[PDB]
């Protein structure tokens, strides 16, 4: 698809 | 594709796992187009650890996505890039938008598209985790 996704979380 | 692209995008991810775990961040690219693996993942988690980043340090990340992109340049034709973030860290999330506009124009429609995507992962995401959805077309 050419897609992607992701997430992060601070300290 | 390049090999030598492929060796500096991993090059390039690998300081941005470095810098993550120095700062404390955590990243998980929740899916991706195993075709586009190692790209998708490289803007995903720089992107995300410049929008988490301490601002004395968002530089540096930001120098790292501002690379990343410009490489890319060679294998994407156009790069999307689609970011919520809590409330203490919009403007990180704007710079983010701003430098991948610079070197894609973004446009409306893939812009819509990876929203969506984001929106997607925002339905199992926390309150106060940062989403980034991108959508790339290669050369």
């Amino acid at each position: 698809p050419g897609f992607g996704v992701g997430r992060g979380l601070a300290p | 594709m390049p090999p030598r692209v492929r060796r500096r995008v991993e090059e390039l991810l690998r300081r941005a796992r470095e810098l993550a775990e120095e700062l404390g961040i955590r990243v998980e690219v929740l899916e991706v187009d195993p075709e586009y693996e190692l790209e998708l993942t490289a803007v995903i988690t720089l992107a995300i650890l410049a929008v988490l980043a301490p601002p004395e340090r968002q530089d540096e990340v930001l120098e790292l996505l501002r690379e990343t992109l410009k490489t890319l340049s060679e294998v994407v034709e156009s790069l999307a890039v689609s970011i919520w973030a809590p409330p203490e860290r919009e403007e990180a999330a704007r710079r983010v938008e701003r430098l991948v506009e610079e070197a894609f124009n973004t446009t409306p429609e893939t812009r819509e598209r990876a929203r969506k995507l984001r929106d997607e992962a925002r339905r199992d995401a926390e309150p106060d985790e940062v989403v980034v959805a991108v959508h790339l077309v290669p050369k």
